[PDB]
């Protein structure tokens, strides 16, 4: 099917330093990739949909962009509540797939 | 708008189990309900969903042929029925609801459930 | 003289195939238009003079639209990226002016329509059944592709003729169109095309007059109302999917699709009421939501959308009275130019022009109906396709109407 890879798999950065997360794709997904934040032992919540639109209740620090088939997410700055795992899901193909999952 | 699921527990391999994902605040026949599971200390893994109105369904490679997803608009609930489980199916199972079709033409999970653990 | 006619004929033949199936077909077709205009240099100085009764309400109505749509920037200092999409509505002027100079043979346009529809059906079938895709659009966005398919099918419904084979081709046009749309979901476009094709039975069968359309719509309405007498079939319980939504919106809880849509519409049409002439500005609709007193007290999904999803609301809120008038004109002026060519062709016999005018009117009606639920201005592909088709149909329509 479709394989999604994330880099880095686990990175650490102090508060105030912006961090970027890259989600790749085996085949061409036009814009059907969303981003999720999962806290330890908690249900994940949507952050960005269609790779460039923020979801309600998400501060404007989070932002995503598209460059061909290499999808990247970046944050304006790190606050203490932003240290959680992140995932990327492709929805173009009817059999959706989640990435490996980075950790902050 | 809340989604709650229950039905998990201890089950030996080779048996069967059914999870009921009760929904509130919307109609299950309106949107599409997706089941997703996460292995302990691992990433999320998709399994299946059902279409909004047509009822058409797709399954993942590993769970195809033994997992039966279903909907019942009379009770506004969604169910996932599993058969012939092995030891590799131990994970926490979540519910998922896409956004509105107009706000996002492509599926994007916004409202989730508390989740249940099956072993 | 003749070569321009033959190459314009083959270009209008291949336009649907290029737009729908070829990936970068918009650029190829815009190059095909240019390689024609660059050939007639002393022409088109005596072609504007010949059809100034049709060309001028396709040039003035677009120049005024552009002027009013860029005259927002002088104060509302939004970047130029907003007016890069209305830069594509000027292409209608060029694609009508080239056709006016180079007279085509619109007999091949319908064959191109059916060939494009069948090839697009094959492509979508491959992309849905084998390369599993949730939203099987060929190479563009799903909603824009649905609009393209609906417009092509409605153009092809106006096959000129009254014969077994012509009726067969006309019916297969809508059959392929509905198959393509259903494979791509977005059944809203399907219902829009179905309701738009009913008045086109005026052009389809030249026997069924206004009364034989009134009776048909009355029967269809009665059949639709027959559902609620027994509310068990899926017919009852899908229009009953919004009754709860609206009754909840009338109450405190508004967190539903119909509720969110209505809340955005009201927050747009109240700002428009507060600012009659000029609004927040061209584009820049997010400022209304970001500065309102409803989004300050709750963080509902209605507070994060870039733009409204109603043309009559989005244009009115963002621009205002001049912007609303020009946005309405951009669709209605073609709708007035197609009627004046349809009546001329009817007075001249000449069935091909009559069918062409009917197709143009159907396209305008479908565009309005689609805009009643979405903003067609945002998608660049939708804008360029609509401009190209509206400037291409009216070219042959005027050519046939005059002579």
């Amino acid at each position: 099917d479709i394989q999604m890879t994330q880099s880095p798999s686990s990175l650490s950065a102090s508060v105030g330093d912006r961090v970027t997360i890259t989600c790749r794709a085996s085949q061409s997904v036009s814009s059907a990739v969303a981003w999720y934040q999962q806290k330890p032992g908690k249900a994940p919540k949507l952050l960005i949909y269609s790779a460039s639109s923020l979801y309600s209740g998400v501060p404007s620090r989070f932002s995503g962009s598209r460059s061909g088939t290499d999808f990247t997410l970046t944050i304006s700055s790190l606050q203490p509540e932003d240290f959680a795992t992140y995932y990327c899901q492709q929805s173009y193909y009817s059999l959706v797939t989640f990435g490996q999952g980075t950790k902050v | 708008v809340q989604l709650v699921e229950s039905g998990g527990g201890l089950v030996q391999p080779g048996g069967s189990l059914r999870l009921s994902c009760a929904a509130s605040g919307f109609n299950v026949y309106s949107s599409s309900i997706h089941w997703v599971r996460q292995a302990p200390g691992k990433g999320l893994e998709w399994v299946a969903y059902i279409s909004s109105y047509y009822g058409s369904t797709y399954y993942a490679d590993s769970v195809k042929g033994r997992f039966t997803i279903s909907a019942d608009t009379s009770k506004n609930t969604a169910y996932l029925q599993m058969n012939s489980l092995r030891a590799e199916d131990t994970a926490v199972y979540y519910c998922a609801r896409i956004m509105f079709k107009w706000v996002s033409p492509n599926m994007a999970f916004d409202y989730w459930g508390q989740g249940t653990l099956v072993t | 003289n003749k070569l321009l006619s033959r190459m314009a004929t083959v270009l209008v033949f291949a336009f649907p195939v290029l737009i729908l199936c070829v990936p970068r077909g918009a650029g190829v077709f815009l190059a095909g238009v240019g390689v024609l205009a660059l050939l007639g240099w002393r022409g088109m100085g005596r072609a504007w003079r010949e059809y100034s009764k049709v060309m001028t309400p396709l040039a003035i109505a677009v120049l005024a639209f552009m002027l009013v749509y860029v005259g927002s920037k002088l104060y509302f200092h939004t970047p130029w990226n907003v007016i890069d999409n209305p830069s594509r509505t000027l292409l209608a002027i060029l694609t009508c002016w080239v056709i006016v100079r180079a007279a085509p043979n619109p007999a091949w346009l319908w064959r191109g329509i059916t060939v494009g529809l069948f090839l697009a059906l094959l492509i979508v079938g491959y992309q849905k059944f084998a390369l599993n895709i949730d939203r099987p659009s060929a190479w563009i966005q799903a909603i824009a592709f649905a609009n393209m398919i609906a417009a092509l099918a409605l153009v092809g419904f106006a096959r000129p003729g009254d014969s077994r084979g012509t009726h067969m081709e006309a019916w297969v046009n809508l059959l392929l169109g509905t198959m393509i749309l259903m494979l791509n979901g977005t059944r809203g476009a399907v219902v829009a095309m179905l309701v738009t094709s009913v008045p086109m039975l005026m052009i389809r069968y030249r026997r069924f007059s206004v009364r034989m359309l009134i009776v048909a719509v009355c029967a269809v309405a009665t059949l639709a109302i027959g559902a609620y007498m027994v509310p068990d079939s899926p017919v009852s319980k899908r229009v009953d999917d919004a009754v709860s939504e609206i009754q909840m919106y009338r109450q405190g809880n508004i967190e539903t699709s119909v509720g969110v849509r209505l809340k955005i519409w009201h927050i747009g049409l109240q700002y428009f009421s507060e600012h009659p002439w000029t609004g927040v500005g061209v584009g820049q609709f997010a400022r209304i939501l970001h500065a309102s007193e409803f989004c300050h007290e709750t963080k509902s999904l209605a507070c994060v959308l870039e733009h409204a999803h109603n043309d009559i609301v989005e244009a009115a809120s963002t621009t205002g009275i001049p912007g609303l008038m020009v946005m309405l004109g951009l669709f209605l002026v073609p709708a007035v130019l197609f009627a004046r060519a349809l009546r001329a062709a009817r007075s001249l016999g000449n069935p091909q022009g009559v069918s062409l005018g009917g197709a143009g009117l159907g396209v305008v009606m479908a565009s309005l109906i689609s805009g009643l639920t979405q903003v067609t201005m945002a998608h660049q592909a939708n804008v360029v396709f609509y401009a190209g088709l509206i400037g291409l149909l009216l070219g042959m329509a005027g050519r046939e109407a005059h002579s």
